[PDB]
RNA sequence: CCUUCUCAAACAUUCUGUUUGGUAGUGAGUGAUACUCUUUGGAGUUAACUUGAAAUUGCUGGCCUUUAGGCGAACAAUGUUCUUAAA
């Protein structure tokens, strides 16, 4: 007997996240047919959240490289709409509690702003990275006798270059290598890494715990800020720190 | 019977912001914020300048 | 006697028809569902009407809410007579422009102009205090 | 340019008007009104075909917001002002801070006001709408001015006084008090708050005539038409009282041969 | 070695973690005796970002407030390259127990002038450096079984290997 | 009673830990000294002294009351609705005093009034009043007046 | 039972200046003087006031897309589908 405040809450929130997708929209199809005249600043903005707590601003850089996305739980009661479940969907985010691997360039950029306020960005260590692929990660793989919807842990080399001899690629402490690069090849390791899982990282339930909960609900709202100004700042946050709790 | 440091330099505060009118420091928020009594005022600043500044 | 049709005031903001259905529809299921929008913006009056299946539907639903706190305000709900009928709502929408061209040709406004200034200065006299101009 | 010798035609013949005479104690609103200069544009295509909540500050070589707050002594509403700073902006600012920059040139700040308690403390639309209707003088930083719409409410940006003015206190990186000193002297003084609306109307509002020297409001229209005829493709220019009917001064006609 | 293993719904957490904690403390106050009577710090400093480029012993600096014939300083003054290929870790630490330096391709990529030794298992073999000495990983473990040196003959890719039977 | 709640856990009182740990912080400012300021707007916060309660009524000052239903000696409590009838403050009886306790640091507090409120909040207070005035006072009135009870089990 | 775009660039050194861009609204009601077209269908603008977020039916703009979305973005577009805020 559902409710009749959470039914309203809601649709006001699907109001404001609608909304600031729409303007998210608007201002990038400004920058990219580049019919710029009146908008707000022409490039955008990296913010990064360290140790009360420091927030450096870095302009963009017109590079590829290596993120590590990290899929949250979103804010509070929201319903979110098809264009961020849509490029949600194309990145594999749903089921929450998964990091995945990612690009950076300009093209793929405008996402980022548009999934911000359901993921974390940022960037992690190769030690780090390192222990996330050593530790976790599962293949979707074809093998001997199955119905074969099955995943394998990453342990036999051999099945590695059986997939990837083609790219030459392997022994995973290679993979490790060249996410790492990106030079040669690393989309065929977001189609053979493909599934990733975290754990969640409170016991949750119960008084020991509770505690823990708040505080870290208190840390979680310092360190999000919510824009919804369609010149959002990219918030990049240490992942190495972060890969001591959730790795 | 002397006055003691914190509310003396209380005193020397409200001698500084009013002076020595006493309807106006009467009226004052900041730094009168116990709202003391007209005359009060005027008994504690003559036994603070009697005891420093004349 | 009382009938069906509902009057339901004081909405929160954004609570819309949608809403009222996905809401109304635990109660039992309803005949109708309108709100009392404005024109030029279509945003909520406050007010709005619903229809159900029963009449002892409705006056269930009524009793749970006529003095019910949310989202800030409260709300308000009565049953109407059993004589009322729903009328005249429309969902409205923001109605944005339209920008339509100037029939007459440039000279023939430009003539406007020129008789609307001197009938204007004709209005300085009419009223009237003097202006050379 | 623009013939100054009608302009003083018509604000004598206004003079004039207003001139002309069981009654109130207190007096009527609409006997305040029958005595105010609005200037008006007609203009082709003042859309930017959008909304344009912002003012635009026109540079004027006299400053009625002296004489409006003499004789808003006077009146029974007092003229305040109201500045909208962020949280670490009110932190950092102090109030005598401001008194002493402001009494050096002898104007006032009323009040300095956080986003935080126009979405906590004004969060009601009767609360609200009494703050805002206490001043006549309201300025935000113009990194919140674009914050503003959701928390001034609509019945703000209806009239010209309860819409904000964007001010910066910012410079550089970081803000300079100096810059909201001299910032604040700019939007007092020597600048006017324009509305932008919609269609081929523009309403300027100059204010009552017992405020300043009547030539003196002849060389802050004159000013003002320049610069909007510098700006804009202008139709016509009618000055009026919003009792009065309008005074034509200045048109130009080959200006709607050019619109199409 | 360093695999994501399936965890096991069968064992029950809440020994093994008794277990843990009572060798955690017993283990810590013994390594407290062992760093004190080695004469050094018992907190181990580390550079941060040595610590980025890997997650091991080698990220830990240690200060000071011979060694055993022969296995320790076995290969001294001897200049490795570890391939990206080889597991780091164990190989990295033989090496340390060595003494030898340890360069790896994997750390450099995250940003070779006295190397003389690739460990590395692969079959074809790129840049084919006549300087460098190739040598499948077995030599350093049947190196330390032994304490000694012997041939790389069988240690070069692609020779088979003798199936090593360690000393037990 | 959920919002009633809501809106009372806005206005808890301080705890004596809360309260001691702020004497210590001002007591270190002052024996450094390091006097910061002389400012503070006010507390506020529920009443809850029974007594006090009262005291607050016949002036009246209580915007508020929540009366708890179960108190044993029940007798406490029995004028309270007809005091706040005749005082026009807009009681209400609350189920369970522990829940009064709860909001006020207490074990039980079977009585709640609420004076001072900020102006964030007092928009929130008036339409709370006027809920709850429709809520109790026109639904309950006239079966206030009816012997309750009697039937057997 | 949620919380609202809390800055951008350019020039210049003046211990901070100068220019430009960046803002969709709470509903209802009163009402001055007008302005502009539209081809009568009115449309879009213009002073000022009221109101505990108050509350009773103002009958069906246009254009375009897909099976609802944009006109403040045209090969533009959108859905209500996140679980340790459980049970």
């Amino acid at each position: 007997f559902v409710r009749a405040e959470s039914i309203v809450a809601k649709t006001l929130a699907t109001s404001r996240e609608k909304e600031r997708i729409k303007r998210v929209s608007i201002l990038e199809d400004k920058k990219a047919k580049n019919e710029t005249q009146h908008i707000a600043s022409g490039k955008d903005f990296i913010l990064k959240i360290t140790e009360g707590l420091i927030r450096e601003k870095t302009t963009y850089d017109g590079k590829p490289a290596l993120l590590f996305i990290v899929r949250v739980r979103g804010p509070l009661a929201v319903n979110i709409p098809n264009k961020a479940f849509k490029i949600l969907s194309l990145l594999r985010l749903v089921e929450t509690n998964t990091g995945v691997f990612v690009k950076l360039t300009k093209n793929v950029y405008p996402l980022l702003k548009v999934i911000a306020p359901y993921v974390v960005i940022g960037k992690p260590s190769l030690s780090s990275i390192r222990s996330l692929i050593q530790k976790r990660g599962r293949i979707i793989y074809k093998g001997e006798n199955e119905a074969e919807p099955h995943e394998i842990v990453l342990n036999d080399n051999n099945i590695v270059e059986e997939q990837l001899g083609d790219h030459g690629i392997i022994c995973v402490e290679d993979i490790i290598h060249e996410i790492a690069t990106m030079g040669e090849s690393f989309s065929v390791c977001n189609f053979f890494l493909q599934p990733f899982k975290l754990n969640r990282e409170v016991s949750g339930f119960g008084s020991l715990n509770r505690l823990r909960k708040i505080k870290q609900r208190e840390a979680e709202s310092r360190t999000r800020q919510f824009s919804n100004a369609a010149t959002a700042p990219v918030i990049e946050v240490d992942i190495d720190s972060l890969l001591a709790k959730l790795n | 019977r002397s006055q003691s440091e914190r509310e003396e330099e209380w005193l020397e505060k409200l001698y500084k912001k009013h002076g020595d009118d006493y309807k106006k420091m009467f009226f004052d928020k900041k730094l009168n914020i116990y709202q003391q009594s007209e005359g009060d005022l005027k008994r504690r600043l003559l036994r603070w300048k009697k005891r420093n500044g004349i | 006697e009382y009938s069906g049709i509902i009057y339901v005031s004081r909405l929160p903001h954004g609570f819309h028809e949608k809403e009222l259905s996905k809401y109304f529809a635990q109660f039992g299921d309803l005949k109708e569902v309108r709100l009392a929008r404005n024109k030029k913006t279509g945003n909520s009056r406050h007010y709005g009407f619903l229809e159900f299946v029963n009449k002892e539907d409705a006056m269930i639903a009524q009793e749970s809410m006529n003095n019910y706190l949310l989202m800030g305000h409260l709300l308000q709900v009565r049953v109407l007579p059993k004589g009322a009928k729903i009328e005249k709502l429309y969902k409205y929408k923001k109605r944005v422009l339209v920008e339509k061209g100037i029939t007459k040709p440039v000279k023939q406004l430009k003539d406007n102009m020129k008789q609307k200034h001197e009938e204007r200065i004709k209005k300085l006299a009419k009223s009237g205090i003097e202006f050379k101009w | 340019a623009i013939p100054r010798e009608r302009v003083i035609k018509a604000v004598n013949e206004l003079i004039k008007f207003t001139s002309k005479p069981k009654n109130l104690l207190e007096d009527d609103e609409e006997e305040l009104k029958k005595d105010l200069q609005l200037i008006v544009v007609n203009n082709k295509s003042f859309t930017g075909t959008s909304k344009s909540f912002k003012l635009k500050l026109l540079n004027v070589k006299h400053s009625f917001y002296k004489p409006w707050k003499e004789a808003s002594a006077t009146a029974v509403k007092d003229f305040k002002v109201l500045l909208i700073l962020k949280d670490s902006d009110i932190k950092k600012v102090s109030e005598d801070d401001l008194f002493d920059q402001l009494d050096s040139e002898g104007i006032k700040v009323d009040e300095i006001i956080c986003g935080k308690d126009l979405k906590t403390v004004y969060k009601a639309y009767e609360a609200r709408n009494a703050f805002i209707s206490q001043f006549s003088l309201i300025l935000a930083d113009d990194s919140i001015v674009t914050s503003l719409p959701k928390l001034m409410g609509g019945k703000a940006y209806n009239k010209v006084e309860t819409t904000p003015i964007s001010i910066r206190t910012h410079a550089n990186k970081e803000f300079s008090l100096t810059t909201l000193t001299n910032n604040i002297k700019k939007v007092y003084m020597n600048q006017l708050p324009v509305k932008l609306p919609r269609g081929t109307t523009l309403n300027v509002h100059l204010g009552n005539l017992e405020w300043l020297r009547p030539e003196e409001f002849v060389d802050n229209v004159e000013l003002i038409s320049e610069q909007l005829i510098k700006a804009y493709q202008i139709r016509s220019i009618f000055i009026k009282t919003n009792r009065s009917p309008v005074l034509p001064l200045y048109y130009n006609q080959d200006v709607l041969d050019e619109l199409e | 070695f360093k695999f994501p293993e399936n965890i096991p719904s069968d064992v029950d957490f809440r020994i093994m973690l008794t277990f843990l904690e009572f060798y955690s403390t017993l283990l810590h106050f013994v390594l407290y005796k062992l760093y004190t009577d080695s004469g050094l710090i018992y907190p181990p400093k580390l550079d941060l970002k040595k610590d980025k480029i890997i997650s091991g012993l080698s990220s830990y600096i240690l200060e000071s407030r011979k060694y055993d014939s022969p296995v320790a300083s076995l290969f001294s003054a001897f200049v490795f390259y570890v391939s990206r290929e080889v597991p780091i870790d164990i190989l990295e630490f033989l090496i340390l127990s060595c003494g030898g330096n340890v360069i790896s391709e994997a750390a450099m990529d995250q940003i070779m002038s006295k190397v003389t030794h690739q460990i590395v298992d692969r079959p074809v073999l790129k840049n084919k450096v006549a300087g460098r000495t190739y040598i499948q990983p077995q030599w350093i473990f049947d190196c330390i079984n032994k304490g000694e040196l012997v041939p790389a003959n069988k240690y070069l890719p692609g020779e088979a290997l003798p199936p090593h039977l360690s000393p037990w | 009673a959920a919002e009633t709640f809501k809106l009372f856990n806005k206005y808890r009182p301080e705890t004596a830990a809360e309260k001691k740990e702020r004497l210590t912080k001002e007591a270190a400012a002052v024996a450094e000294g390091k006097s910061k300021q002389d400012a503070s707007p006010k507390p506020y916060a529920v009443k809850y002294g029974l007594n006090h309660v009262v005291a607050l009524i016949e002036n009246k000052k209580a915007k508020l009351v929540l009366i708890a239903n179960d108190v044993d000696p029940i007798e406490l409590v029995v004028f309270l609705p007809a005091l706040c009838k005749k005082m026009g403050v807009p009681y209400a009886i609350v189920k369970g005093k522990a829940r009064l306790g709860t909001l006020v640091n207490q074990k039980t507090s079977a009585v709640a009034a609420l004076t001072e409120v900020r102006a964030e909040d007092e928009a929130a207070l008036a339409k709370l009043v006027s809920t709850i005035d429709a809520n109790f006072a026109d639904k309950y009135d006239e079966v206030k007046k009816h012997w309750g009870g009697g039937i057997l089990g």
